[PDB]
């Protein structure tokens, strides 16, 4: 599962758009 | 929703200087990026942006301190906090710049980290910024597309023409969604580029992305415009509306209004306002920014008596986005609408605020881009999201505008009718 | 990783002009999302972006057709598909288009859902676009940071002034890292400004960001970028070169060469390299771009025996990033160095192909915005997890080329070490 899902690209168009990432692993 | 990091970064601005990027990053590996568009690193009224001065580097536009407060203070005060609870971030880097207008961290710091901050947040809880935003200002599902104030012509200090006011807009008034009115925008200004070519005029664009050609007049100027949006097809006054920007403390002199693009005529506030008006007769020009010097309070008295009723009435260089100068203005009776810059206050939570008090009033809030922006399209999100009914975000070329339209038509796809594009009646005195 | 959505929307170019956005999601809340450059919709030699024609929508320039094609056939023949598997994606859409130029769906319809795709393939596998892209390309891990060539001024076809070149660029050979790299192009660009201003010329900018002022000659061109390295504190040749587009097929006429800001100067082939020649004995130009007409392959020849061994001569026109054609060109010993203009030819597994054919005759290949573009940096990522070793990306403003110029700063902070800037031996030909 990706950590962060977006429903539409429109939710994080920077996540979406790939100017930033996810860091894994993940804290939790 | 816990900070676990946060990282800032000196990019590059639509007119190739430095500003400030943030990354926000959660507990659950959420992320909110936003970066702070352009501001003044002097002035007395509003907050101020934090640049190096090392000629150097970007002719001393730099912004690696603004950035080292991103990455060290800023980030370690933020570290393990709630990023849900957006007053709360906010206050802890307001309190720990300690200043009054920002300038110790510099707004462009705290801005950048309070935005970026929401966007996690709105990802940590499944839902775009817009809806987020919605919730943080108390009206959840709350929603409209703005009306856009769209930047074509440019005069007076944004030019090397002979038209004395500084910009005017068109307004797609006549659409039904926002991508309608992207649509009749784009459409007028290709008519207009092959209307100044036919002229021998030049089509280069300036900062916001509208032509600066050589016009002879302001009489020019809204000559052409109508000549644009007649042939696109639209019919002035009802499809499309014009809106300006004076820009009147450029040709304020001596406490007096000099128009050199007219006979230098020179108007005392009373004769420049019902000139003004006599423009608004003249052409559907339903909205006027800055139409007279920002200290010149007693002469806007006079303006929003005069036209008040009939014309919205905004301040930009009048208000600042300054809640205290606004909150003045409103008892007052100065004015009837508020450009609001994000940035000349610093924070989320603030512009709620200032976004809030105009509201209150019933001054319309317009939502507003700064001559230096990024591919950032977080005002679409903003103006949606408080439903402000208007935005400014720029011509229909250079992606640092369209971007924000682009994300509009993104946003209206999602929402269809629970984000209603309202037209005319967003509009004071419309 | 299974694609289960695909949506296709019409958003807006730099220029204001429609073009296709595409967003690929995935089993799991994977989600890509990339936009098509502007391109051709007609010709013989490149593939086909598709516009509607329908007048009374962006003046013909609508793609509802092409997002049409996104939505419906394309989205229904991918639902089910491993988006990891990019060259089995990419044949699935070019196999079901059916035509060798991508012309019933569109190059730009095809395009933005291949980018789409490896977007979201790159998020499934936690990693950055460029690193899935060196996977990829067979090359996993091998990272540079390209050399830009920066547009700085217009002539020719781009301009009213009596400039031939079409464009001059400058190279920031001398940097250590492309964000230094970045820093220099911004300085000189913004010292060129104040050089135009002082001399009364226009600074608005053209679709690439850069001037496009009133100048007299070829020469004068030459002179006023001169003027601005050196007010930057650089040195010509040792920290910044020159790149040049002559678009010479502009001045081809009966077999001869004619430069009007050489005063009218009439030139055969052999006679325009040798003029060519003479610049690079003059100026540090180190890359010249279609100094000849696209049809003149006897002369190109001569043009890469006379300059090919100490001059970068690429292919633009020439080419138009057809891998038929370049074979033959290297065949025939024509040019040392190819434009890549993915949209062109209008997949992501194809585009790696063209790259990798140019690699391995040893030219090299400049990863290529377009005239229109949008907010999407997809070309720093391809350039980078090519190690392809140039980008032409446009001048230091409009975020339109400076959003690409932000993503190599955040893939070089990121990568570090691991993405070296070559410099000027990225150059063919140093
Ligand atoms: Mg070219």
């Amino acid at each position: 599962q990706s950590p962060m899902p977006l429903t539409v690209a429109a939710a994080s168009p920077e996540l979406a758009s790939g100017k930033v990432w996810i860091r894994y692993p993940i804290v939790r | 929703s816990k900070i676990v990091k946060i990282i800032g970064r000196e990019i590059i601005d639509s007119r190739g200087n430095p500003t400030v990027e943030a990354e926000v990053h959660l507990e659950g590996g959420f992320v909110g990026m936003a970066a702070a568009p352009s501001g003044a690193s002097t002035g007395s009224r509003e907050a101020l942006e934090l640049r190096d001065g090392d000629k150097s580097r970007f002719l001393g536009k730099g912004v690696t301190k603004a950035v080292a407060a991103v990455n060290g203070p800023i980030a370690q005060a933020l570290i393990g906090k709630d990023a849900k609870d957006q007053a709360g971030i906010d206050k802890i880097m307001i309190d720990l710049d300690g200043t009054e207008n920002k300038s110790k961290f510099g707004a462009n710091a705290i801005l950048a980290v309070s935005l970026a901050n929401a966007k996690a947040a709105a990802a940590a809880k499944g839902m775009p910024l817009y809806e987020h935003i919605a919730e943080l200002n108390g009206t959840p599902g709350k929603y409209s597309m703005p009306v856009p104030m769209m930047n074509i012509i440019n005069g007076g200090e944004h030019a090397d023409n002979n038209v004395d006011i500084q910009e005017f807009m068109i307004q797609p008034v006549g659409a039904k969604t926002v991508k309608e009115a992207i649509r009749m925008g784009s459409e007028v200004f290709h008519h207009l580029a092959k209307v100044l070519k036919a002229k021998g005029m030049n089509t280069a664009v300036g900062d916001e992305g509208g032509y600066a050609p050589n016009l002879g007049s302001n009489a020019e100027a809204l000559a052409v415009i109508a000549e644009a949006v007649k042939a696109a097809g639209y019919e002035l006054g009802k499809d499309i509306t014009l809106a300006m920007d004076c820009a009147a403390s450029e040709f304020y002199k001596d406490g007096k209004y000099v128009l050199a693009g007219e006979g230098n005529k020179a108007f005392t506030s009373e004769e420049f306002t019902h000139f003004l008006e006599e423009l608004t007769k003249q052409y559907p020009i339903v909205s006027i920014e800055d139409g007279l010097d920002e200290s010149d309070w007693d002469g806007f008295a006079y303006q929003t008596k005069v036209l008040g009723d009939k014309i919205q009435l905004v301040g930009d260089d009048l208000f600042v986005t300054n809640t205290k100068i606004l909150k003045e203005g409103i008892e007052k009776g100065i004015a009837n609408s508020i450009l609001i810059k994000f940035n000349q206050i610093g924070s989320l939570t603030e512009t709620l605020a200032a976004i809030k008090m105009a509201k209150d009033a019933g001054y319309t809030a317009v939502i507003s881009h700064r001559s230096g922006e990024t591919e950032d399209a977080t005002i679409a999100d903003l103006a949606v999201g408080t439903a402000a009914g208007q935005i400014k975000t720029g011509s229909m070329s250079r992606s640092d505008r369209v971007a924000k339209y682009n994300q509009l038509i993104r946003i209206e796809e999602a929402l269809g009718e629970k984000a209603p594009y309202n037209g005319r009646k967003e509009i004071k005195g419309q």
